[PDB]
RNA sequence: UUAAUUUAUUAAUGCAAACACCUGCAUUAAAAAUUUCGGUUCGGAGCAGAACCCAACCUCCGAGCAGUACAUGCUAAGACUUCACCAGUCAAAGCGAACCUCAAUUGAUCCAAUAACUUGACGGAACAAGUUACCCUAGGGGCGCAAUCCUAUUCUAGAGUCCAUAUCAACAAUAGGGUUUACGACCUCUGUUGGAUCAGGACAUCCCGAUGGUGCAGCCGCUAUUAAAGGUUCGUUUGUUCAACGAUUAAAGUCCUACGUGAU
């Protein structure tokens, strides 16, 4: 049992959540939540270590959610300064760190916590089946990214480890790059990313798309579709915008155009 | 203030540091 | 000093536990705490905070000591009682006398109403019997009622915030509570209004009174400093914001920013404390009509300090002894002089040793509270 | 520059953006960041009082983008007190088959802002929202909103009564919902006037406006999910009927 | 005036009334009108094995009850009094007799109904901004010089561990800055977050040094002690000490210094 939060194991694990370098170095990565555990184990994930407060450890099923991994309980305090959430989650997880005509969506350069997990959620809304983001210092196990992704982004068949390099090599498939943005007018409706395979990139809100990626899109056999503005606004959020390119995508191969 | 007896105290020695070694009335007569 | 108290070597080292604030007994302290081992039936007026429980706690153990644990037999009631106004003084003050009690024979209880009356009945609560018991008025009273307890196995009262105690919703209940007459009582306050005290001669013979300091209106202590709102009530809420950004710099330098706000209304007291957690203040509210276990975790949380921000009802006026107290802030100007003056000092109630920040906001009803603020 | 931390400019705007209901009695809005100023006041939304910050106004830029606003020069704490953001704007708060988005109840305020930015992209005609207990001048609302709710048909004192008194005409009332399966992209939404109702994210969609979808003319209408999430955000789903509706009035079906 | 409140009055609507005009009722404004701008949920078994208590979004049975009654006599002094009465109460002497079940089965005030009895989901003041450096009456109190600050300081009394003269220093005293007070009226009616800069301090050391144990064969580690002598990066988004991004590093540690340092 855990019951000083001065624990080094504490301190190490705090250092670990509030760091991704910290992950990075030391390979390891943690998950708050028993149902995010869950989608942890059933995704591939091999757990190292288990975390159990004073609440979940009494339940004896999450303790039956290690298969073999350290279970150490957990005081109340300790609980508190090692999850980065405000609320701390009773089970994690202290890890190591397509289908046919499949929605493969690629979020370049850094994105927050918030607006990866709307689209984690939008996307699980719409069903995309494959995600490619940033290189493997991003953890979709932060509080605020598995807040966010309200349980959809445990949910969802994402890559985090997919960086912007191997991203084309992960997209070399038949599957028409496209790029989204502003001054790409094609339109968004108008592309054929439902008929055939679409991988789809899109930027930052504050971060933008890279000037190459626009190029390779029209590159690898697509174009530029852009977002019919009615409104004065330049741009809007980008989470809404891959939820409408999401639904639009839907939609057309549910059999509209 | 707080009057107590001019006398000696009713139940005053008997008491002592045992309390359980007392004879006690057993007999109510 | 404490030991011409004669204290036992159990009181002896409770004492040099609560070193180093106690080295020696106070002066009030050592005034009150005697003449109630010599057993008079008295009212003792001084600093809240100042070891007055401790005074009269260290003769009532001595007292105790003389008495026999025959009457310590089931089924019927305390010989040493404690009366408090409100659950959570009666909840500091068990929670006080459990330490000292921890080295010493005397079983130490709590009752008020509210909670749970299967453990305030207990077997081992009410039946096994206890030398020491601090009760509120009603859950005493619905004990005798239903016989639960007793009055006739009482040998010496003590009643704390005796002035609140004489409340006119709190005199009728202390009556009826009042039972054997040759039992030594002592009476424990901050100050004594006069229409209350002929009162306490309704059932007087022949008493003692200590009191402490000034004999005049003893306002201002001189280790807290005072001021006065210059400013109407509009804004005065933004101003305490603009004090807590004043309080923000209280924040910084980890001095501690323990703040205890006055407010008059529960529901004011609710609806300036959802202004206040839309705020964005770690605050937390206790009141009269919040829910019992609710205020008690407050309460928990309070004494470990943990909210920083803290208003408080018409419940929580007098009485708080709280480790750290340095920032008291009377939102609403408290009704009675008496009021704030005991609001005043249940902050810094470590002594004249821990200081401590108090600001007063000032409205019209409190205008002729200016000529009291004199 | 003011030389009191807690002036009387920086209390009351710490007054106004910390407390809603505070906003909601003063009757304004802030707009806080550089990006979202620009889009606040490239939306339409005019601000009445200007705070720049300390490095803010050394490049002057958005000193340029004022064009009449009451502008302070803001320090450290103004500055500090109001980050929640150094461009900081004190601003104030049926066609022809009309397109209606309309949230139940109340919601968290980025998702609306988010749900609002998305209504703005996608063109609807009106935004309805809840009783005089959903506030649309929360400065977290105005943040997600990138300043769109200023253009936008948006009214959050229209409440359950008073909203279908206000869309009384022939608007097929459309229940979407995670029960609602008719599909979504399986309604005429598009081709006739609607009344999209959308259920709030912590009290649901109420079963009389369910009730009353299904008897107005229109249908349960859900959105399908391949994967096992058992309901997607209020905001994408929204965003997604938005876009099929806008969609099929454009030729699609 | 976006203090408060109306709205006598208009102007709109809408609704009435009459068949474009008039009147009435609501709302909205414009404009007004009236008044404010203070002082110094509840139980049984286990976890909880032998006086209490004990914990889990702990392990199992249960509860929003049901059934059964309403000497619990008569007479009779003397008292309390709902601030009147009414209504209510206490009770001595005498006549006539003795000498609820349940296992939990429930909750609180407040607003209700009810004439009431009864039935319904731990202390509870009547209210109003800012200006008048125009308000009005009435009350309460350059030139002359250095008397003052003035410094290449003399006699050295004296401190400065000794040592007047490393340094300071009083009494009187060579004197003569035009920056301060007037004297004459000389030409006249307690400022604030980063950042730039400079950084000082601590180890509770991120690394390096020295070690002990290690689930330390070795490489990598972990723990603990000692060590502040030293450093602890560069850029992107965002003005945020944090956070996300890449290249890193032996490490990119933390804070304090008015959350260091704007009399620029
Ligand atoms: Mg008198
Ligand atoms: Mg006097």
């Amino acid at each position: 049992d855990k019951a000083y939060p001065g624990d080094r194991r504490l301190s190490s694990v705090m250092t670990i959540v509030k760091s991704r370098p910290f992950r990075e170095k030391q390979g390891k990565i943690l998950l708050e939540g028993r149902r995010l555990i869950s989608d942890a184990l059933k995704a591939g994930a091999v757990p190292k270590m288990f975390f159990f407060s004073r609440l979940e450890y009494l339940k004896e099923l999450p303790v039956d959610k290690l298969k073999g991994v350290s279970l150490i309980k957990v005081k109340f305090e300790d609980i508190k300064d090692w999850s980065d959430l405000v609320t701390p989650q009773g089970i994690m997880g202290i890890f190591a760190k397509q289908h046919s005509l499949p929605l493969l969506l690629i979020c370049d350069n850094l994105r927050d916590p918030g607006n990866l997990g709307t689209i984690l959620r939008s996307a699980a809304g719409a069903g995309c089946s494959k995600v490619l983001l940033t290189k493997g210092c991003v953890d979709a196990w932060e509080p605020k990214v598995l807040r966010a992704g309200m349980g959809a982004h445990f949910r969802m068949p994402i890559i985090n480890n997919l960086e912007w390099e191997t991203v084309p090599n992960y997209l070399p498939p038949d599957t028409r790059v496209y790029v989204a943005d502003n001054c790409g007018l094609v339109q968004s409706y108008d592309s054929d990313w439902t008929e055939a395979p679409a991988a789809v990139v899109i930027g930052g809100e504050t971060y933008g798309v890279s000037l190459e990626s626009l190029q390779l899109a029209e590159s690898t056999g697509g174009k530029r579709l852009l977002i019919p503005v009615v409104p004065g606004v330049d741009s809007l959020n980008s989470a809404m915008a891959a939820s409408i390119l999401l639904f639009e995508g839907k939609r057309q191969l549910r059999g509209r155009a | 203030r707080r009057t107590p007896p001019l006398g000696p105290m009713p139940n005053s020695d008997i008491d002592l540091s045992n309390l359980e070694r007392l004879e006690k009335y057993r007999s109510f007569d | 000093s404490f030991a011409d108290l004669g204290l036992e070597p159990r009181v002896l080292h409770a004492l040099q536990e609560a070193a180093p604030e106690v080295v020696q007994p106070t002066t009030v302290q050592s005034s009150t705490i005697p003449s109630l081992l010599r057993g008079r039936h008295v009212v003792c007026a001084a600093e809240t905070g100042s070891g007055k429980t401790l005074s009269y706690l260290l003769p009532l153990l001595q007292r105790l000591l003389g008495q026999p644990s025959l009457d310590s037999l089931p089924i019927p009631a305390p010989r040493g009682l404690v009366l408090v106004p409100s659950r959570e003084l009666a909840q500091q003050v068990r929670a006080v006398a459990q330490p000292l009690g921890r080295s010493l024979g005397l079983l130490v209880r709590d009752l008020e109403g509210g909670h749970g009356m299967r453990r305030i009945r207990l077997q081992l609560s009410r039946q096994p019997s206890a030398d020491v018991l601090v009760a509120t008025p009603g859950a005493l009273w619905k004990a005798l009622k239903s016989r639960l307890i007793s009055l006739e196995q009482l040998s010496f009262l003590v009643l704390d915030e005796a002035d609140t105690l004489l409340d006119e919703s709190f005199l009728e209940l202390v009556d009826y509570i009042l039972f054997n007459p040759k039992a030594q009582l002592v009476l424990v306050g901050a100050t004594f209004p006069e229409g209350v005290g002929q009162l306490l001669n309704k059932v007087a013979s022949p008493d003692a009174v200590t009191t402490i300091t000034s004999s005049k209106l003893h306002c201002i202590m001189p280790h807290v400093k005072q001021t006065f709102l210059r400013l109407k009530g509009a804004d005065k809420v933004a101003e305490l914001v603009h004090i807590l950004k004043h309080r923000d710099r209280a924040e910084r330098t980890g001095p501690s920013g323990t703040v205890l706000v006055f407010c008059n209304s529960s529901s004011t007291v609710n609806w300036l404390g959802y202004i206040l957690d839309d705020h964005k203040i770690q605050h937390l509210r206790l009141q009269g009509q919040m829910p019992a276990l609710m205020r008690v975790g407050i309460f928990q949380s309070f004494q470990k300090s943990s909210r920083d921000i803290l208003l408080c009802t018409d419940i929580a006026s007098r009485g708080l002894d709280s480790t750290g107290v340095e920032l008291v802030v009377n939102y609403d100007f408290p009704p009675t002089l008496q009021d704030y003056i005991h609001r005043a000092g249940r902050v810094g109630r470590v002594g004249s040793e821990v200081p401590g920040t108090v600001i007063s906001f000032v409205t019209h009803p409190w205008d002729v509270s200016l000529v009291q603020k004199i």
